[PDB]
């Protein structure tokens, strides 16, 4: 099993920056890929991005592309999400998820086995 | 026999292998059932394992129902080529085949119901990514992921026929270096861009035995450390003798650290063995630096030099002994 | 089912596998789509890498259009043998195969449009010439060149179906010694003596981790140098002792330079 | 050939515990798998459980599952059967059997080549 | 479903025609009746080597092309475009060698079963010395220099000068053995 | 990426000789093959010759054959073109090009990814 | 290329013996097999025998069989032909030939790439 816990969510003003963290414990090796999802109040769950076990290769959603970066530090079993030039469209509860080695596509939430109780990010214009 | 032949011909007449059972309708429930024959090999270097198994599949094709006959029909293996079979594959296989001698190792047993039993004898070498951090006091989780290639959950569904009792032969597995501590069956639906497909996962947990490594790594290391500590029981005036003890033990320690690392993959982290060998290197290099220092003070501070030897004779083995007790306990 | 069988038979009736769609007419646009499963191996000695992937192809054959049915038809893999498929090959492969267990790993999904989805599960070992000048602080560019064997740009065109999003699974790749820093998709037309052909290039950039080499080469070397310098802390009268330090360290240095060179091309 | 001898059977009260032992001699390597069968006076031979040569992998009958544990000690060529929370249904003559490397399914008694003269276990409520 | 020439490679040990995704063969027809039959092939062909001048040697590897059953009465071969019939020699990239030249030849060879047509493609491989100066020559040259250090010690240092002698002598045999292990 | 820069072009009299140089920088390893093209004022782009990464194997056009030689020196990341017994037909802007490892035929200009601003050679 | 030169031919009386030599130079390795042919004044070229690169395996014509022996000495790049119990039928110009590694059958003269100006042997 795996336990994920997030932090760093808070209130930020538009065009601002913020860094979310996700600390993992347990069988982190059996669930190598990590993903970020966000849930606005009205909209459905949105894919933000995801990162590899090696930390080299990433993948981002078009909306979030070029304004966010996902990084890894396996020394601390933690993935980071740096969000720069924030828009009010980005306002949502940001979730951190872990996917099995053979779990199919990154984009789909169903495949991820373990999640963490999300952190709120609000962006005032 | 002629009547049976006629019935078989009638069953075949108009049978389209291109179409599944209930082509437009609900999905076909396929029951999986595995009997493991052996795991022939487990490669840490290629991060795979070679498995041999009887892979049985059960589904219902109404086009193969027969009322007249009262018994189950075992037909020759060559019927498979003129029937629809599920497009089941092993997601994480590198190279697999179906045995061919003396005939292709596949069984078809029909029932008047229209139920088909399709058995195959398969050997797969499947990928098993390994976490060698705790090596050789590690354990691994190797899996065999079973899925349909083309048919989505709208057309195919999978289930372990008999639940937890669907796999047999884990008890038959005999590996020189490992032992199967437990196994698990799972049923899931995974989502790709092309749609959602059914998956079944067979899992093993392999606990490595230490026997091989205490003989080929640990005892050589432990005895090469003890050998380095013999130089403490020679008078410091035997300079050449004590340099032989120092140099040889230092060089035979690097070659152990290299030769031990040669049986593994080229991983970028340090194994529990690498630390053990590293510490052993410290005790042997220290045993030499100690002598080098003692020799450097043998006329400057002859009292101190003689005390260092007499302390080293007791500090080194005690520290090396207590280090082992901590090391083994940390990884047991 | 019988109606569907009849429609399939009608579609097959008079279908010539020898002729592409629009045989005399414009070229057939083929959409490529790759989902990488794993890179199993990277050999510096043979200058190749072994890749495993789902290779999907999309094209339109009007001869496979059906009006009556309202849903997409997934047919058994054996239909491939009685349809036209593009003659797509991997230019820089050394040895490739299509998985066969339990059935040949190929998928055909038809649409009433006449659009075909042809999926194959393939493992290739493809050539990857390596610049080991900066080894082991190097990085390499391994590619998979996709092209049609016989059909020129007059008959076939290629495109990455979904542009930059056409390849998936780079994130799944797990190599002990490397890590995939980036990947690139390219579309080109290359010119041979026999004509101009379409090409698509998938590229990876592999950054080598140093961990393996600090353990197996650098520390031995660094410590064999430090070992040689111990002889400075013995009085000059210890001639035999200081020759042992000299000779042994000199010989164990050549054997490192040889043994390190043995794992390379 | 192989010779199997059991011990540890006796009278026990319901909910009690008991440990049966089975010492083996001879060509133990050619018959790696060991099985436990029980025979009630009226009922037919029942499969209890079985253990591997490595001792890691086991298999138990549903009735006996979670109340019995089979263990091995190849140092002493002995397999053990610990029966906890015993019921009067468990009353029977418990047999110890050895199976050939390629002998087919564990559940079937026919496949086992060598048996031992069983030990009686009686459970009073 | 067509007739193709029974062309084979005389000196191949193991060859195959690539199969992925489809068998790598091309047919292009012309109204003339002319056929263009392309195949993508990988051969491992025999190349007997004269290692007398190794590693300052060079080799002549060939690919002999002939028809299996049809004699000169039934088949004739020619390099289509003469000297320009082969391409890609420039693409060849080998770590240890370099292609100095290539040659095309056309001959008719005579067996007991008759006279057959043959075409010979030839390469001349010049070996680079870089690998061997690192793995053989420098070790040897430095092991000789190491032996000569014992001349700069007074004759009374008997054990020291025997170490220099013995070790250098033994490390020389192991070089001669280990160097000979990478060859036939 | 790759950057190619040429030099050595100038005025020469018929039957004369001249040596053109082409210095390369950047990812020279990913574009191993080097080619020489010339462009006369009226005519189309002509293939002159090309050389391998190893420098051993070459290929020349028939017109230019026996009177020109292409050489390599990977130590200096430079390819040379020695033109001897020059004719007025040789008058053109001589270009230096780099070709990808898997780029198809040498003769065709399309395949070459990187070029250098050419140098003029005039033969009176 | 290869250059072959013979020697040892002369006048001999019937039942006599004689040793012919054939010294080779140049790319002897590319043409490993060596053959002996003889040409009588009226008759066509006749196969005498041939020898392998290793020197172990040989092959002789039936007429010449048991009365002649071919030997090799790669130390001197020379093949020898010892002819014992000579007959007047043996009178001819004896030639020395070298065959390519993949040149087809030994018996046929066409396959041999290099020959030497023959030496005369006469038997009275
Ligand atoms: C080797 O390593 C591999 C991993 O790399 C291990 O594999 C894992 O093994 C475990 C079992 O040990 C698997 O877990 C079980 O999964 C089944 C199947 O789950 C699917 O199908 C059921 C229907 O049958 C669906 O209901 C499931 O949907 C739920 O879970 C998914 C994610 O799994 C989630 O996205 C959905 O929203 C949905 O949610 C619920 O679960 C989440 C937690 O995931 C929870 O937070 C939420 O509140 C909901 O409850 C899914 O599509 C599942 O039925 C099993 O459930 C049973 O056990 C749990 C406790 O563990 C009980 O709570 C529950 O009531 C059931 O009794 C398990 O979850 C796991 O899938 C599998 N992973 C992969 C990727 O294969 C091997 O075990 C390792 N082997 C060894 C020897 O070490
Ligand atoms: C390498 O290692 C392998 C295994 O690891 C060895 O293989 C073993 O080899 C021995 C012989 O050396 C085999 O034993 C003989 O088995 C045959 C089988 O007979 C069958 O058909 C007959 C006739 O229909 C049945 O009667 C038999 O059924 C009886 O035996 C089976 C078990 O074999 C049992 O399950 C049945 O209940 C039934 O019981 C009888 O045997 C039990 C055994 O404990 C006994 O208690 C009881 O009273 C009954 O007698 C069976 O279906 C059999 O014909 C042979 O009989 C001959 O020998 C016996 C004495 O041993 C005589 O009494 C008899 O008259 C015959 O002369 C043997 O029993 C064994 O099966 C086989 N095992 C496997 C798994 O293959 C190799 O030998 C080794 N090789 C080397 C070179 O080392
Ligand atoms: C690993 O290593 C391999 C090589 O070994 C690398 O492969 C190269 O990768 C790059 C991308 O990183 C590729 O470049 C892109 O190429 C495409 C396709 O080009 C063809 O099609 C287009 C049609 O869309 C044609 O226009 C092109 O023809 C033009 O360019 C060619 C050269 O590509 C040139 O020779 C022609 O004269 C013509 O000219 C134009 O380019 C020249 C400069 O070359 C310029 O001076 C002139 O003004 C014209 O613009 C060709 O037939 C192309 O569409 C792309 O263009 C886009 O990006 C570039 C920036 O790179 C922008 O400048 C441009 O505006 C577009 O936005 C790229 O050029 C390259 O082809 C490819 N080569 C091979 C052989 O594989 C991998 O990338 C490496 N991977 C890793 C991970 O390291
Ligand atoms: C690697 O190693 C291999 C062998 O191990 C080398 O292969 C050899 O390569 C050379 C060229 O480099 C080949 O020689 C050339 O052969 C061709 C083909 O010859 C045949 O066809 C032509 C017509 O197309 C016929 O005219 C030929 O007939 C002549 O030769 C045969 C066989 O020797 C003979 O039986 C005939 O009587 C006739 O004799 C003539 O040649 C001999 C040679 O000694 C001479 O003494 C005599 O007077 C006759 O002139 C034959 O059936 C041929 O066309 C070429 O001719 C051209 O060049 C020569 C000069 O070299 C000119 O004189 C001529 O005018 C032409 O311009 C060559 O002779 C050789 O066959 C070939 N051998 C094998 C076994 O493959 C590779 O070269 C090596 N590669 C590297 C890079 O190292
Ligand atoms: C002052 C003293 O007792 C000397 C005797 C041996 C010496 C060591 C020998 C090995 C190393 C050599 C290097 O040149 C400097 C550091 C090292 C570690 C030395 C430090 C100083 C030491 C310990
Ligand atoms: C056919 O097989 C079923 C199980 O699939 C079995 O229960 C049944 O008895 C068999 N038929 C006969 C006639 O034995
Ligand atoms: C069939 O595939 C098309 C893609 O061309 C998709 O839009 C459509 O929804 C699919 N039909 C069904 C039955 O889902």
């Amino acid at each position: 099993q795996v336990q994920l816990q997030e932090s760093g969510g808070g209130l930020v003003q538009a065009g601002g920056s913020l860094r979310l963290s996700c600390a993992a414990s347990g069988h982190t090796f059996n669930y190598p890929i990590m993903g970020w999802f966000r849930q606005a109040p009205g909209k459905e769950r949105e894919f933000v991005g995801a990162i590899s076990w090696s930390g080299g290769s990433t993948s981002y959603a078009d909306s979030v592309k070029d304004r966010f970066t996902i990084s890894r530090d396996n020394a601390k079993n933690t993935v980071y999400l740096e969000m720069n030039n924030l828009k009010p469209e980005d306002t949502a509860v940001y979730y951190c998820a872990a996917k099995g080695r053979y779990s199919g596509g990154l984009y789909y939430p169903t495949n991820y086995d373990y999640w963490g109780q999300g952190t709120q990010v609000t962006v005032s214009s | 026999m002629s009547f049976v032949k006629e019935t078989v011909d009638k069953l075949l007449k108009g049978y389209d292998i291109r179409l599944r059972p209930d082509f437009g309708g609900p999905p076909v429930c396929v029951g999986m059932n595995i009997d493991i024959a052996s795991i022939d090999m487990v490669s840490e270097v290629n991060m795979d394992y070679t498995l041999t198994m009887y892979f049985q599949q059960y589904w219902r094709d109404k086009r193969l129902a027969y009322s007249g006959i009262p018994l189950n029909l075992t037909l020759d293996n060559r019927v498979a080529d003129q029937l629809w079979v599920p497009d089941t594959y092993f997601l994480n296989d590198k190279k697999s085949f179906v045995h061919g001698v003396t005939v292709k190792n596949r069984m078809i047993r029909l029932h008047p119901d229209g139920t088909v039993l399709y058995g195959l004898r398969i050997t797969t070498t499947a990928a098993c990514m390994m976490d060698l951090r705790r090596y050789p006091l590690d354990e691994q989780n190797c899996t065999l992921e079973i899925e349909s290639y083309g048919y989505t959950t709208d057309d195919i569904e999978f289930y372990w026929r008999g639940g937890d009792k669907a796999v047999t032969g884990v008890e038959r597995i005999e590996l020189p270096q490992f032992s199967i501590v437990e196994h698990r069956l799972v049923s899931r639906n995974v989502v790709f861009a092309t749609g959602a497909y059914p998956r079944l996962s067979l899992s093993f947990r392999l606990k490595r035995n230490i026997g091989y490594f205490v003989i080929q790594t640990y005892l050589p290391c432990i005895m090469t450390v003890i050998l380095s500590q013999v130089s403490f029981w020679l008078n410091r005036e035997s300079v050449p003798a004590r340099t032989v003890f120092g140099v040889t033990t230092v060089l035979t320690m690097t070659t152990l650290s290299i030769s031990a690392r040669n049986s593994l993959p080229k991983v970028a982290y340090a194994t529990a063995m690498d630390w053990f060998i590293a510490v052993c290197y410290a005790f042997v290099f220290s045993a030499l630096i100690e002598f080098a220092t003692v020799n450097y003070f043998t006329k400057s501070q002859p009292a101190r030099a003689a005390k260092i030897d007499k302390m080293s004779r007791i500090v080194f083995p005690i520290l090396f002994g207590t280090f082992n007790l901590v090391y083994w306990a940390t990884y047991l």
